[PDB]
RNA sequence: UAAAUUAAUAAAUAAUUAUUAAACUAAUUUUAUAUUAAUAUUAUGAAAAAUUUUUUUUUUUUUUAAUUUUU
């Protein structure tokens, strides 16, 4: 179980500290592709950084939970307002739209973290690893990065914790998010 | 942010006291009432009311 | 700049103590803008827990607003809504 | 407290970057000694700015000055005198009586 | 940590309960932490705990008007200490004590609109002292048995204390087996009070 | 529908405001995503006729 | 971290005169003279959503050979011959022109008879000297209603409105001025 | 191991330097500072009675304006002495935090002062010491933080000539550490037993941690990343840990972190103006600058000069990492080889008994297999190598069957890290560490308190009270009538109350373990009870 | 919708209603909540003892509607 991806330094690169039922999994270090999409990754980079002030919430990945585990399909987590799943925030105060899905941003490759959204449009504050190849996913959802270390983690959640609904056995989230480099 | 400062501190006229010249009044100006300043100034805007 | 003492007061009245400089002007701007209330004295920031005194003004006029019957209760004494209506008013005088 | 007797010398402030702006803008040129004349002809300052004396020249958030330049003020402040002799230009200090400004603005 | 000396709980000789007369009892020991009460040390009602002392202590007993009849420290003891003590610990409650009743009577009064019930009352003695107790151990005087209490003003009726005999208890209390409860029912208004 | 309880009454105001807002950005914003695309490609016909 | 007694020297600029070194750290300092521009203003305007991209900071700056080089005042080599509009050490510069050259910008505002941009802040009702202040920007020019959506995605919770002189923004004090001009500076105006 | 938790106040540990000259320093004084009126008490005659100005009898009292200047008052040398070997009383200020106090507030350089800063190492840590410097009597008090809490304070014993200036500032012979732990898990019993182990069979010297940092980027990091050829690997890891350390320079970092490739230098200089304004050693930090004009380099080439990545590291504070910090992390590396190689009982094998010498005695007990084992079973304290590339210097107690385990990886790629200056002219040609580092040491004149029921906390009272309560400071081990602080509600904050609740939470038990030891130069005292409990913060 | 009150050297705001404006976060239902500033407005009047009934002043028209038993 490797996950190939593309690597290229310049780019931020963002850290989670993962924890399902309680139990300390461990860091996954995301590789943000500021050359393709500069926008959606300084709104993804932003709320893990905390450095914003708080607008409509608390513009924080800390503490919220993965809400939409379908095994073998995608992880789902962001999700700053309503811990449930069911708002889309952003750091510019609105949902903004998708930059570009022409390279490096269109393909779900199996190492990649797409930025979900509610309207085809309005992107937010929901992100998705795709873990296998949605071949339907292209240029819909604008692919902004890609895992770099602690793929097993997440491996480990949509397995843990998944349910083919999506609904969570257990509650998967975030103890701590930052940025690595 | 217009502060009307007066200066602060007692004014009494003693016998031949006042043993202490150091610590008489620190001639420190101190801001008015914040009332007081409203009811001077409320003098002042009637140039061109409304 | 933490305490530990009976602070002080400000820089009112001012004996100044000097180091180097031009330095001819001490007094001369150490009365100009202690008036003001202000830095160019950088002004010595003590006593961290200034908390409890937002804390006071925070009960000193929830407990003397409630001295008028705070009333999340209604525009009191309602009565005569609760059926249905538009409540128009009743001049103070009192 | 701040009685104006007549005699106080209490100059009105004129900045150094309202100056430094009307050189550029095109207003002032730099060639000539500017003066008092020009500023009120060039409408850098407006003439109910002017009152015996002068004016004041004051460098405050102002750190360079890159063209020589040659002003008559009223009592420039220090600053605002080194900032104009560093630049290779200079300044003096022309305070006169009242009838001199009088004969000076409307020459 | 238990306090340094805002308590102290040190063994007993004599006369808890506190009241004007108080050493109402008959050779035990039980009392209050005598933290800075240990004003108790000064003539006796309690000692200092030593290794001595830990296997008795000399009681007052009230018969020689001194602490005279000794006491063991065994379980069996210990087990009757608290068991005797409870006893008029309740009754020195309900006896000194005086419940107040916040109640509702429309118009001009004399009387309540809706009598005490007696599981009423005994949720005030638990509310106010307390005193847990059972409902029937309340029996309202030969006046108002067929109304409840029902009236304003002071009011009293017959708390019933059963356990005199298994715990010997007599001469001590001027009622061995039942104690006078004294109520004083107010009128309160619709903000005052429910029912 | 009343969506939460906030604060004031200006509160609520100041935050159905801003609901009313995020209706009219998501319109421009959607607008101004056809001023973008149709200017790369544009901006690339230029571009494409060099090559 | 009260175990550094100093960083007193950080305190605040409410309260408290504001002068000289201590200006605050967050507090711009562009007046209606001196232009000066912030790097930190710049990314907010350059890490925000929006059609027009700004200029380059590296080519938007007015500020950072005889005699090992000479000043941008076109000194001549001669050290003699300079030239009147070139060099200004207190940040003017004339427009710079729209970055993209194949965009149509549908707005055009029109710097002053002095050289400045149009955003003035006013007070509600400055007779009772509320300090409720508000922006008005009244050299506009074109599809200024276009231009009122670009202040929404800067400004997303400004009460602002527009007639066909001005375009008022409320609740925007000095600082929402400063903020105002860098994105008109670097938007080639 | 037991669990532990520590330094969650200022004072939950302890130290006071013993010097080599015998009575370790302990602290007896705290002048406050002299000073010198100038000029005479400006007032003004303002008017005090409602009369009219007209009146020839007005009143006309005089009220005050300024008191006068003051100046330092400074003194003189007593003829031939400049040395000053003084006292002073650090708690949580880093030598960094002092070195600068002293030129804030006198000006005494940087080059002036002699302050070994305790080995164990842990910055804020109260502390007692005594220093040398070129400065008067008069003018040293001017320097503390008397009116203060955690009070650093000075005061001299000094005048010493300038030939004094070796045999004082030798080296700390030896650290009074008076511990106390908190949220403990074992009782009053199975401390007791965790202790004497360690008491008896000593602890494992280590270099402890606080001369790497802790932090994602350790001081190795920077002293190889600047010599891969890569030193912009090196400025960003060296500007990382300031951006971990101190909330001041994190978001400034973050900022510059990831700011436009267009709008950087900006973010450089808005994090120079923050520095500046909340007044730094601005002298001794000028990477900032250079970094400034690195970037001002690039976007405009032309109208700024041209500067590199290294003339940049060129201008760093280093000498921490190159020589202290890097040469102690390998030499870790080489008791983990004398730990694989069971060193407990001494594993000379072919008799190469420890040649250091140190003097007249303390050699191995150079002799036979058994005839060593004479005392080096004891003696299995021993300078397992010297520091860096001197580890085949000594070398000494294996058959340096350790060097030639590592001496084979030292000098190839730097045998732990994988990068290390091991060249020929290195630590070898200097001689200024003399490494006696020894492998194995133990506390000395152990056994403090122990406490099975502070369910909530306990102070240790420190040489500031004892000081000021008139009681004679030197206690020389765990006294407990003083310096202890028994749980009584007054755990010296209502904030550090918080800090016990939100930290019993996690972990959970009786606490106040008192401790005490002589632990000797070196032996930072974290790695020294590591062994015995499980340190936590 | 009754609330406010200190003559007089270095102590955070009088209170009311009014006009005009302002900002949501360690601080839970996925509950609820009128806080802040600027200005306008300071006369609606208790003496003793005792003590540590109720929500109504104010309704757009058609319906609809749960509080009744005598001596």
């Amino acid at each position: 179980l490797y996950m190939p991806y593309t690597p290229v330094a310049t780019n931020p690169v963002v850290y989670f500290d993962i924890t399902a039922e309680g139990d300390a999994l461990g860091r996954v270090s995301v590789e943000l592709f500021r050359d393709v999409v500069p926008r959606t990754s300084e709104n993804f980079r932003s709320l893990c950084t905390g450095e914003r002030g708080y607008g409509q919430c608390l513009l924080y990945y800390k503490g919220t939970p993965f809400h939409r585990i379908i095994p073998g399909f995608v992880m789902q987590g962001g999700d700053i307002l309503t811990k449930d799943g069911r708002s889309n925030v952003s750091v510019f105060g609105y949902p903004f739209p998708d930059e570009s899905f022409e390279g490096k941003a269109g393909k779900h490759l199996p190492g990649t973290v797409g930025m979900a959204h509610s309207g085809p449009n309005q992107n937010g504050s929901q992100f998705f690893f795709n873990l296998g190849r949605n071949e339907q996913l292209d240029r819909k959802f604008v692919v902004v990065g890609q895992v770099l270390g602690g793929w097993e983690i997440v491996n480990q959640v949509v397995k843990l914790c998944g349910s083919r609904c999506g609904t969570p056995v257990s509650r998967a989230w975030i103890s701590d998010c930052g940025q690595s480099g | 942010s217009r502060v009307w400062v007066a200066l602060g501190g007692k004014m009494r006229r003693r016998r031949i006291g006042r043993q202490i010249d150091v610590k008489d009044m620190r001639y420190y100006w101190r801001p008015i009432e914040p009332q007081y300043q409203r009811l001077y100034m409320s003098r002042l805007r009637i140039k061109d009311h409304s | 700049a933490a305490a530990a003492a009976a602070a002080a007061a400000a820089a009112a009245a001012a004996a100044a103590a000097a180091a180097a400089a031009a330095a001819a002007a001490a007094a001369a701007a150490a009365a100009a803008a202690a008036a003001a209330a202000a830095a160019a004295a950088a002004a010595a920031a003590a006593a961290a827990a200034a908390a409890a005194a937002a804390a006071a003004a925070a009960a000193a006029a929830a407990a003397a607003a409630a001295a008028a019957a705070a009333a999340a209760a209604a525009a009191a004494a309602a009565a005569a809504a609760a059926a249905a209506a538009a409540a128009a008013a009743a001049a103070a005088a009192a | 407290p701040r009685n104006r007797y007549e005699g106080k010398a209490s100059f009105s402030r004129l900045s150094l970057s309202k100056l430094l702006w009307a050189v550029d803008t095109g207003r002032l040129n730099p060639n000539e000694t500017i003066t008092l004349y020009h500023l009120r002809n060039a409408k850098v300052i407006a003439d109910r700015e002017v009152v015996w004396p002068g004016m004041v020249l004051l460098a405050g958030n102002v750190e360079r000055v890159p063209y020589p330049l040659h002003i008559e003020l009223q009592n420039a402040s220090a600053k605002a005198i080194q900032l104009l002799e560093e630049a290779g230009g200079s300044f003096t200090n022309v305070y006169m009586s009242h009838e001199g400004l009088y004969q000076e603005l409307h020459p | 940590m238990a306090p340094e000396l805002q308590l102290e709980y040190i063994p007993i000789i004599f006369t808890r309960t506190i009241l004007g007369p108080q050493g109402g009892f008959a050779g035990e020991e039980r009392l209050i932490k005598r933290e800075v009460a240990q004003k108790y040390m000064s003539e006796g009602n309690a000692v200092t705990p030593s290794a001595e002392f830990h296997q008795g202590v000399w009681c007052y007993n009230p018969d020689s008007e001194q602490y005279d009849r000794f006491v063991e420290r065994n379980a069996e003891f210990l087990d009757f200490a608290a068991r005797k003590r409870q006893w008029l610990d309740v009754y020195w409650r309900v006896n000194t004590g005086y419940l107040l009743f916040g109640r509702q009577s429309w118009g001009q009064g004399w009387l309540l609109n809706c009598p005490l019930r007696k599981k009423d009352i005994a949720q005030k003695l638990w509310e106010q002292y307390k005193v847990r107790v059972d409902p029937r151990l309340i029996e309202f005087r030969e006046k108002d048995r067929r109304t409840g209490i029902q009236d304003l003003g002071h009011n009293w009726c017959w708390l019933y204390l059963p356990g005199a005999e298994e715990l010997a208890i007599d001469r001590e209390v001027y009622d061995n087996k039942r104690v006078k409860v004294r109520m004083h029912i107010r009128k309160m208004s619709s903000y005052g009070a429910l029912y | 529908g009343r969506g939460g309880s906030v604060a004031n009454p200006h509160m609520r105001s100041k935050m159905n405001f801003m609901r009313l807002r995020r209706m009219r950005l998501r319109d421009v914003m959607h607008r101004d995503q056809l001023e973008k695309r149709l200017l790369e490609e544009r901006h690339h016909a230029l571009q494409q006729q060099q090559q | 971290y009260a175990h550094t007694p100093e960083l007193r020297h950080m305190a605040d600029g409410a309260a408290m005169s504001l002068s000289g070194q201590r200006i605050p750290l967050l507090k711009p300092t562009l007046s209606k003279w001196s232009r000066q521009l912030r790097s930190d203003i710049y990314d907010e305007l350059l890490k925000l959503p929006l059609r027009y991209a700004l200029h380059d900071f590296r080519t938007l700056q007015a500020h950072i050979h005889a005699s090992s080089g000479l000043s941008s005042a076109s000194p001549d080599a001669p050290a003699y011959y300079a030239v009147a509009g070139r060099d200004s050490a207190v940040g003017y510069a004339p427009p710079l022109g729209p970055a993209d050259p194949v965009d149509v910008i549908p707005f055009f505002v029109h710097r002053s008879s002095n050289g400045h941009l149009p955003g003035k802040v006013y007070s509600m009702n400055a007779k009772t000297l509320m300090p409720a202040f508000y922006m008005r920007i009244q050299n506009i020019e074109g599809d200024m209603f276009r231009f009122e959506e670009e202040l929404m995605k800067i400004f997303p919770t400004k009460k602002i409105f527009v007639r066909s002189h001005s375009v008022y923004v409320y609740n925007v004090n000095l600082d929402g001025r400063a903020v105002l001009h860098h994105w008109l500076l670097g938007l080639g105006f | 191991p037991l669990e532990a938790v520590i330094r969650v106040q200022s004072t939950d540990a302890h130290v006071t330097e013993v010097d080599a000259n015998g009575g370790g320093a302990f602290l007896e004084k705290a002048p406050k500072g002299r000073w010198r009126k100038i000029s005479r008490s400006k007032t003004l005659l303002v008017e005090d009675t409602a009369t009219p100005f007209s009146n020839s009898d007005k009143s006309f009292s005089p009220r005050v304006q300024s008191y006068g200047e003051y100046v330092r008052r400074i003194g003189k040398l007593p003829e031939g002495r400049p040395l000053l070997r003084f006292a002073m009383f650090r708690d949580g200020y880093s030598l960094d935090s002092v070195c600068h106090r002293l030129r804030y507030e006198i000006g005494v350089p940087h080059d002036g002062v002699y302050l070994h800063e305790p080995p164990g190492g842990s910055f804020a840590a109260v502390t007692q010491f005594g220093v040398a410097v070129g400065v008067t009597r008069e003018q040293l008090p001017h320097a503390s933080r008397h009116y203060n809490v955690h009070a650093l304070i000075f005061d001299d014993r000094g005048y010493h000539a300038l030939d004094e200036l070796p045999r004082l500032s030798v080296a700390p012979q030896a650290y009074l550490h008076r511990i106390l732990l908190r949220c403990v898990s074992g009782d009053e019993a199975a401390v007791a037993q965790r202790l004497r182990h360690l008491s008896s069979n000593g602890f494992i010297n280590y270099f402890g941690l606080e001369s790497f940092g802790i932090g994602s980027n350790t001081l190795f990091d920077m002293a190889a990343f600047a010599f891969r050829r890569e030193p912009h690997r090196s400025v960003g890891a060296y500007l990382q840990t300031l951006a971990e350390c101190s909330p001041l320079h994190h978001q400034p970092y973050l900022s510059y972190a990831n700011a436009e490739e267009s709008t950087v230098a900006g973010a450089v200089a808005e994090w120079l103006r923050v520095c500046e304004r909340a007044k730094l050693p601005r002298e001794t930090r000028e990477l900032l600058r250079k970094l400034h004009c690195y970037h001002l380099s690039q976007c405009h080439p032309s109208d700024a000069t041209t500067i590199s990545m290294e003339d940049v590291w060129k201008a760093c504070p280093i000498m921490h990492r190159a020589e202290q910090s890097a040469a102690a992390f390998v030499w870790n590396a080489m008791a983990s080889q004398r730990l694989l190689s069971f060193g407990s009982r001494p594993v000379k094998g072919d008799l190469v008994c420890r040649i250091g010498n140190r003097g007249a005695i303390e050699i191995a007990e150079v002799a036979s297999d058994t005839d060593a084992s004479h005392y080096t079973i004891d003696d299995v304290v021993l300078p397992i190598p010297c520091g860096g590339t001197p580890a085949a210097e000594l070398r000494y107690p294996t058959h340096s069957v350790n060097e030639a385990f590592f001496t084979q990886f030292a000098k190839k790629h730097s045998l732990s890290f994988l990068f290390n200056s091991g060249v020929d002219p290195t630590p070898r040609a200097a001689a200024t560490l003399g490494p006696y580092r020894r492998l194995v040491s133990r506390p000395r004149n152990l056994q403090a308190a122990v406490l099975q029921d502070p369910s909530s906390c306990a102070a240790l009272k420190s040489d500031l009270f004892l000081l000021q309560e008139h009681q004679p400071t030197e206690g020389w081990s765990l006294d407990y009538r003083q310096r202890v602080r028994e749980p009584s509600n007054f755990n010296v904050s209502e904030r550090f109350r918080e800090r016990m609740s939100c930290i019993r939470k996690r972990r959970a038990g009786e606490h106040s373990v008192a401790l005490a030891f002589v632990l000797p130069a070196g032996s930072s005292p974290w790695v020294a009870l590591r062994e015995a409990f499980h340190m936590h913060y």
